């Protein structure tokens, strides 16, 4: 189990404990605990890339105190 | 009246991938990037290659619109523009959500284009211009943390292709959202730091600073709420020029210009209209540079410095909110 930082959608740092086998559905559920947004609506960005649901943060090579960036979708067209 | 630059006809809700490509058109190096990329992939095919075969193929198309209305603007009455629907079935194929025609997100269909370029160019690399992407949007990131029992400083390093700032605490300007990116916050409370040195929770500072830098800034505008998602429409008070320095791990004489904007327009998230902004930089082809050309799907208008600024102003409350700003290194 290891703690990683989200940078929400006023800038401001929240943290989660994961682990590196939790997948990404996980971690959107522990953000809406903290946060209140549906897993649905989030989109996760580590390092440029776009976390995909279906992935574990080790398939992405998130460790301890890695920052995922908390958007949302502004839909379009 | 039709001015020499190729619009792209909206073929059904997709305008969200319409201004993306126009600020890609116009961005500087990545036409030739794709080209470079394009020879490399059919010399090999001579002797996953499908987005640059088919964005090769789009510039092309509004290259030679471009060109044959240079030559005969009579034959171009309505609008000059063309459609990306080679390109669209490549997203299709490697993502499965733009498939139909719905409404979707610019930056997301921006990350999807550039993480495929980088993908395309990694595999060309591993099996032998072969850092585009690398090169023209991607930069570092240190982000420091300070343990506030201890004083202790630990380091990571990530990488980044944009920088995604509020635009509202929960008249302002980008400085003050990148501030609110980058200066030391202080994590406290429900989010305390575990510091190993301690083996306690403490509170933190962390900070973050500008390492290597690309060629081209994108600001992502967090231009969205939840209390209940809604969407913020006052802009911030976006500036001509742009310096990094005071966020940067070294001092740098670098400053950034802007040269191109998304905007979104509607009153919620769930859907609405993008249009691009352009800076332009054959004789008539220079009346234009220095002007704003305004990218509404098929439809190009132009427009001045000054007149473009002031649309952008939270004073003159614009309907389209800015979204997707792009600096490119001066
Ligand atoms: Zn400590």
């Amino acid at each position: 189990s290891m703690q990683i930082f989200v940078k929400t959608l006023t800038g401001k740092t929240i943290t989660l404990e994961v682990e590196p086998s939790d997948t990404i559905e996980n971690v959107k559920a522990k953000i809406q605990d903290k946060e209140g947004i549906p897993p649905d609506q989030q989109r996760l960005i580590f390092a440029g890339k776009q976390l995909e649901d279906g992935r574990t943060l080790s398939d992405y090579n998130i460790q301890k105190e890695s920052t995922l960036h908390l958007v949302l979708r502004l839909r379009g067209g | 009246n039709l001015l020499p630059f190729v619009g792209l006809n909206n073929l059904g809700n997709t305008s969200y991938l319409n201004s993306i490509l126009q600020v890609l058109y116009f961005c500087p190096g990545f036409k030739s990037g794709v080209k470079h990329l394009f020879n490399i992939i059919s010399r090999k095919k001579e002797a996953s290659y499908e987005l640059i075969c088919s964005l090769q193929s789009l510039i092309i198309s509004v290259e030679q619109l471009q060109a044959s209305f240079l030559l005969n603007p009579e034959k171009y009455t309505d609008e000059l523009a063309t459609q990306p629907r080679r390109l669209l079935n490549t997203l299709r194929e490697l993502n499965p959500m733009y498939e139909g025609y719905l409404q979707h997100d610019a930056q997301e269909v921006l990350q999807c284009i550039l993480g495929n370029i980088q993908e395309t160019c990694q595999l060309l690399k591993k099996e032998e211009g072969f850092e585009l992407v690398e090169k023209l949007f991607q930069g570092q990131l240190v982000l420091r943390t300070r343990c506030l029992e201890c004083e202790s400083l630990t380091e990571r390093r990530e990488d980044f292709q944009d920088i995604s700032v509020p635009v509202q605490e929960d008249m302002k300007t980008l400085r003050w959202a990148i501030s609110q990116f980058a200066s030391v916050e202080r994590i406290v409370g429900e989010d305390k730091y575990f510091c190993e040195n301690c083996h306690h929770y403490t509170e933190a500072e962390r900070s973050l600073l500008f390492d290597k830098m690309p060629e081209v800034i994108t600001i992502h505008l967090k231009c969205f709420a939840a209390s209940g998602l809604s969407k913020i429409n006052t802009p911030l008070l976006t500036p001509l020029k742009l310096s990094l320095e005071e966020w940067s791990t070294k001092p740098t004489n670098d400053s950034y210009g802007l040269f191109a904007v998304v905007m979104h327009s509607g009153i919620t998230i769930s859907s609405g209209h993008y249009t691009a902004s352009v800076k332009v930089t054959v004789q008539s082809l220079k009346e234009y540079e220095g002007k704003w050309l305004l990218f509404d799907d098929s439809e190009v208008k132009v427009t001045e410095e000054k007149d473009f600024l002031n649309s952008l102003s939270p004073s003159t409350s614009p309907t389209s909110t800015p979204y997707l700003l792009f600096y490119k290194k001066l």
